[PDB]
């Protein structure tokens, strides 16, 4: 077998290669008690790690080890990795090569340091760093197409033609679900609800994941929000506070579509996908539109595929049909790709050997792989 | 006749003097209906809730009819005039006009 770990923003996905679903899914967060605790008999547990933190979220000040695809603190990451290897997985790092999945156009330092820690901190005979766009494509099972990969951290687009890649054509977008969460918390304050702490910051994100959805037309729902009946729902916090939201829930996911509310010049997700297509060769463009694949955590909300289809069809030529494939559990597709990627016979030869690292050096990662 | 609206019982005109409390109510046959109270075409009573005006909403289990109440306590002469009740819902529309008189 083999070990596959996804070190994405906010969540750490771990599991075994060859398995359709990972063994360990839990937030990558460390929570500590900001305020002195009052009670008798408490163990006073100074540090909380994993899903335990989620239950005791209000008192704890949550900290994310990974910001914008960059890890702020290395020791916290080790605790996370330790937790995945010896808790839910119940396996030793020594036992198998470890596969890590990285987003496109990611900085050089992240690959070199990540490999260095895996070779030094957790001793393993070999390791490989994968690219999220190609792995998602394998889950799709399609040889040719354009892949828009939006993670919890940074949205990336990577077109592919029959296995050949176009690095110029790949476009990185700075709009993501986490950004939406910050916009969302900012929008709540005008209404009269204010969240200024990281621990309750997750609470708005939780609201966004199931309560929020994407409107067929933004202006019409706002117009009909005056007489809202089914537009408002009550969310119950573990704390016991009650939250009622209306037109507010659908205008949040809208921002990816309409960056103007955010205040940034950069175009929305449908325009960016279009831009990536323009970068690509004209001959391969025609099946790019009909082979569009959606992936990542922020593509979960219903109606995204339908809104994207009409918008791409209107902007693009009408001479060909536009097809978008958006399968469920696309959020976990990146991890899944890692497990499938390590399952190919050709791939095992490709892993970065310890010997090669020792001779050539850390800088060989870019040389060996994309 | 006219189509059946939200109110089983329409609000009724009432008169009360200074420092006197008066209650006006409407009931709706039955999610829960939304009730707005107005002091004319464009004036909302909810924004005017204070010392002389209170709002209360209740439900009667046996007739599964919603009761909307306008509470006026310690009514004053300046409150003499015309008040309009407007209720809007998912499937029905109706409103009514009533007058309140309070003296010095």
């Amino acid at each position: 077998a083999a070990l596959v770990i996804d070190n994405g923003s906010g969540m750490c996905k771990a599991g075994f290669a060859g398995d359709d679903a990972p063994r360990a899914v839990f937030p990558s967060i460390v929570g500590r008690p900001r305020h002195q605790g009052v009670m008798v008999g408490m163990g006073q547990k100074d540090s909380y790690v994993g899903d335990e933190a989620q239950s005791k979220r209000g008192i704890l000040t949550l900290k994310y080890p990974i910001e914008h695809g960059i890890v702020t603190n290395w020791d916290d990451m080790e605790k996370i990795w330790h937790h995945t290897f010896y808790n839910e997985l119940r396996v030793a790092p020594e036992e198998h090569p470890v596969l890590l999945t990285e987003a496109p156009l990611n900085p050089k330092a992240n690959r070199e340091k990540m490999t260095q820690i895996m070779f030094e901190t957790f001793n393993t005979p070999a390791m490989y760093v994968a690219i999220q766009a190609v792995l998602s494509l394998y889950a799709s099972g399609r040889t040719t197409g354009i892949v828009m990969d939006s993670g919890d951290g940074v949205t990336h687009t990577v077109p592919i033609y029959e296995g050949y890649a176009l690095p110029h054509a790949i476009l990185r977008l700075d709009l993501a679900g986490r950004d939406l969460t910050d916009y969302l918390m900012k929008i709540l304050t005008e209404r009269g609800y204010s969240f200024t702490t990281t621990a309750e910051r997750e609470i708005v994100r939780d609201i966004k994941e199931k309560l929020c959805y994407v409107a067929l037309d933004f202006e019409q729902e706002m117009a009909t929000a005056a007489s809202s009946s089914s537009l408002e729902k009550s969310y119950e916090l573990p704390d016991g506070q009650v939250i009622t939201i209306g037109n507010e829930r659908f205008r949040c996911p809208e921002a990816l579509f309409q960056p103007s509310f955010l205040g940034m010049e950069s175009c929305g997700i449908h325009e960016t996908t279009f831009n990536s297509i323009m970068k690509c060769d004209v001959d391969i463009r025609k099946d790019l539109y009909a082979n569009t694949v959606l992936s990542g955590g922020t593509t979960m909300y219903p109606g995204i595929a339908d809104r994207m289809q009409k918008e791409i069809t209107a902007l693009a030529p009408s001479t060909m049909k536009i097809k978008i494939i958006a399968p469920p559990e696309r959020k976990y597709s990146v991890w899944i790709g890692g497990s499938i990627l390590a399952s190919l016979s050709t791939f095992q030869q490709m892993w970065i050997s310890k010997q090669e690292y020792d001779e050539s050096g850390p800088s060989i990662v870019h040389r060996k792989c994309f | 006749d006219d189509p059946i609206g939200l109110f089983v019982m329409r609000p009724q005109d009432g008169e009360v003097t200074v420092g006197g409390s008066i209650t006006f109510s409407a009931r709706v046959a039955g999610k829960p209906p939304v009730v707005k109270w107005f002091k004319g075409k464009w004036v909302d009573l909810s924004s005017k809730v204070g010392q002389h005006l209170q709002l209360h909403d209740s439900y009667d289990r046996a007739s599964k009819v919603y009761l909307f109440e306008l509470h006026i306590t310690d009514a004053q002469p300046a409150f003499t005039g015309s008040y309009r009740c407007e209720v809007s819902t998912k499937d029905k529309f109706d409103c009514s006009n009533f007058n309140l008189t309070v003296h010095e």
